[PDB]
């Protein structure tokens, strides 16, 4: 009985993500972001 | 059997002169039983079966007149109709559609809290099974995060109803929204690229956005005043705080307490 | 004494697993304390409240009534609603971080 | 004692660490070497 | 009789009252 | 649910709404406890035919919410209808309200009554003696002597002393009682003084608590007026121990005032 709070981590997950990223690489494209978080598009790359 | 109601309630009749009788029929309603969920005689179901059937359709036409304060008065009426553990109609063709219009809508009131606690209510109902209710929890999902376009696809599929009141108040939520996030460190824009990230392909509703706030109407041109200068190099705001804090250490340090 | 505490955990039991108003009406409930529990029904108390501000996206305050709630338990070892907070108090973490 | 009312029902940690690192990525990293030295 | 049960038992909080605020004279005094 | 349905602006539905207002008061009683609160605003706008029943679930639900006050100025003005039904565990939640807010508002109006004084509703004041005279009659007269002296009344103590519960002893024994808990000079000789007025206006005049009183009430001429009626009914065995009482008890300077009325 937890599965309505485990369903709202994609937005937790995305956030560690975008956090590992940011210090991880200084200078990264933002269409290669996409294809290493598998997002499928780069207009949205932008919008997180 | 007491009804006065099965001649015009399916052909629309647009805010005439029908809603006065309608509600003075409800108030007749009042007078031959509460609308106490009716605990006792269970196989009598006139005043349970036929008499919500009023009521849900007393909540669809609230919204196609824009009466936002009645509207959630029926719709509460109905919420607690389905609390009953007496056995009803488990749904119907309207269920799904009028409790998900309820979590589509209150996503619109700007209050998350009450979208996440009607989830109780249906555990299996929104991944697995009832596609109609899974599409108004994938969307605020993609509110959350910055996910946009996906939203917009998800205004390319409204399966169910219209739901147009609704996604248009979600229109001018995400309005504000990126007229909001036009603020961030942007350089130069030209009049196509962030012309174009809402929708509009150039009506004067950009200069509606650009006098609002503010990336001047230049030369093509959208001005960066990436300032982000005034407010540090504050030791005072240290020196009010933390001389009380300090205080505050040799409070519980010396004296006996 | 002791009739301010037992009959709010046993008013809860099933007002969490219901989708009925009961948690806002425990924000206004006075009787929020009893001020002594007897250790047992007390420890838990923080827990059956730990769960409603989880559930109603309150994320920071309730990590720390999770945390009391489990380091206020005794030395048994048949314990599953221990192996139920324990699940539960670093749920509300990964949604922090 | 040991009681709990019931009303519902090293050696270990660091490699627990190297196990969420390496937990799906080059397990044994022996031969793509050898492949990549004609490849790089 | 019951209502001296009230009036004397009111009468002792009167009483107790000086003695908690007169220890806490002497916590300080004779470290002084 | 029904609280959605309160601007109606038809009153009958609000009559209807308040039909289930009590049967079902403690489940939905957490929702209409803090968000809405909206009994006041009808109460104050001039129907009326109703505002009577608004004001007993405010009286209900900001009770066990400590606020024990906005119940208490919602139980006063409900009228009749908060206080038609006394048949539950209800009752012992108003009356420890306001007979308590009406004792500690007493003990100020022992103090100064006259001038700005308080605003005391009929039903403040009309409910006191009422559970009063439930207790008159309710045979118990170790507790009809209690409210007596917690009203902080001279004339209602003096009226218990004819009652359902003769007087051997009673109401004797009691200033035996009500000397040793005396809390200070200034309610003490008040009530002190119409007792022993009505001593010698008893059947068979008690003649040392006559004494023992007026040395405590400082009268040195009351007890010349009662040996002038000693001396009347001529018989120096009954007027004996009201006067080596007076002997004993009073001060030198007592009984040299008290000389001259004994003289004349």
């Amino acid at each position: 009985g937890t599965y309505t709070l485990i369903i709202r981590l994609r937005h937790n997950v995305i956030k560690t993500g975008v956090r590992m990223i940011s210090l991880s690489y200084s200078r990264i494209s933002l269409a290669d972001i996409a294809q290493k978080l598998q997002l499928d598009s780069p207009e949205d790359a932008e919008f997180i | 059997m007491y009804e006065q109601l099965k001649g015009e309630w399916n052909r629309k009749s647009p805010n005439l002169s029908k809603c006065g009788e309608e509600l003075g029929r409800l108030k007749l309603v009042l007078l031959e039983l509460n609308f106490l969920p009716t605990t006792g005689t269970k196989l009598t179901k006139q005043q349970l079966i036929l008499a919500r059937d009023i009521l849900e359709i007393g909540a669809q036409w609230s919204i196609l007149r824009k009466d936002i304060p009645s509207f959630e008065r029926y719709m509460a009426q109905l919420k607690c109709y389905y609390f009953d553990y007496k056995e009803q109609l488990p749904e119907s063709a309207y269920m799904h559609q009028l409790l998900g219009l309820n979590l589509l809508f209150l996503l619109s009131q700007n209050r998350v809290a009450e979208f996440h606690t009607e989830l109780e209510r249906l555990p299996a109902k929104d991944i697995q099974t009832n596609v109609y209710i899974k599409h108004p929890v994938s969307l605020e999902q993609y509110l959350m995060e910055g996910s946009y376009n996906k939203v917009f696809l998800a205004k390319g599929n409204i399966p169910a109803e219209s739901y147009t009141f609704f996604i248009d108040i979600l229109l001018d939520t995400i309005r504000d929204e990126i007229a909001g996030c036009i603020e961030k460190a942007y350089e130069k824009i030209l009049f196509t690229e962030a012309t174009r990230i809402l929708f509009f392909n150039t009506p004067k509703k950009m200069t509606d956005y650009a006098k609002k706030r503010g990336w001047v109407l230049g030369p093509n041109n959208y001005y960066s005043f990436a300032s982000q200068q005034q407010k540090p190099e504050d030791t005072t705001i240290p020196s009010t705080e933390l001389a009380k804090q300090v205080i505050e250490y040799a409070r519980q340090l010396e004296m006996i307490v | 004494a002791d009739g301010q505490a037992t009959l709010l955990n046993l008013l809860l039991r099933n007002y969490l697993h219901y989708s009925l108003y009961d948690q806002a009406e425990k924000l206004v409930s006075k009787s929020v304390f009893p001020e002594q529990a007897n250790n047992n029904e007390w420890a838990r108390y923080l827990y059956y409240t730990g769960r409603i501000k989880a559930i109603q996206l309150e994320y920071s305050e309730a990590r720390r009534t999770m945390t009391n709630a489990l380091r206020k338990a005794p030395q048994h070892t048949a314990v599953g609603f221990k192996q139920t907070v324990h699940k539960l108090l670093i749920v509300v973490e990964l949604l922090l971080g | 004692m040991s009681e709990k009312k019931q009303p519902v029902d090293e050696d270990n940690w660091d490699d627990d660490n190297v196990e969420d690192d390496f937990s799906n990525q080059l397990r044994a990293e022996l031969e793509k070497h050898g492949y990549k030295m004609e490849t790089s | 009789d019951l209502y001296s049960r009230y009036k004397k038992l009111q009468q002792e909080l009167e009483f107790l009252e000086v003695q908690e605020e007169y220890i806490k004279d002497e916590q300080k005094n004779l470290k002084k | 649910g029904i609280i959605s349905l309160l601007d109606e602006d038809e009153p009958q539905l609000k009559e209807f709404a308040l039909h289930k207002l009590n049967a079902v008061v403690n489940d939905f009683w957490a929702e209409i406890s803090e968000s809405v609160d909206k009994i006041e605003v009808l109460y104050e706008d001039e129907g009326f035919r109703s505002r009577q029943f608004a004001a007993l679930v405010a009286s209900k639900v900001f009770y066990h919410l400590g606020a024990f006050e906005e119940s208490l100025n919602y139980a006063l003005g409900a009228g009749d209808l908060f206080n038609v039904n006394d048949n539950s565990e209800y009752v012992e939640t108003i009356i420890a309200k306001c007979i308590d807010h009406y004792t500690k508002q007493c003990v100020e109006n022992a103090d100064l009554p006259e001038g700005e004084k308080k605003p005391i509703d009929q039903r403040l004041e009309g409910i006191v003696n009422k559970m009063f005279q439930r207790c008159l009659d309710d045979h118990k007269y170790k507790q009809a002597i209690g409210i007596a002296l917690e009203t902080r009344r001279l004339d209602v103590f003096e009226k218990t002393i004819l009652e359902s519960n003769d007087v051997p002893g009673m109401l004797a024994y009691s200033l035996k009682l009500c000397m040793s808990l005396m809390q200070n000079k200034q309610f003490r000789n008040k009530v002190l003084r119409v007792l022993v007025k009505i001593y010698m206006n008893l059947e068979k005049p008690d003649f040392i608590n006559v004494c023992q009183c007026l040395i405590f009430l400082d009268d040195p001429q009351a007890v010349s007026d009662i040996l002038e009626k000693l001396v009347k009914e001529d018989n120096l065995l009954m007027a004996y121990q009201i006067c080596f009482d007076l002997y004993e008890s009073a001060s030198q300077q007592f009984l040299s005032s008290v000389i001259q009325n004994l003289r004349t």
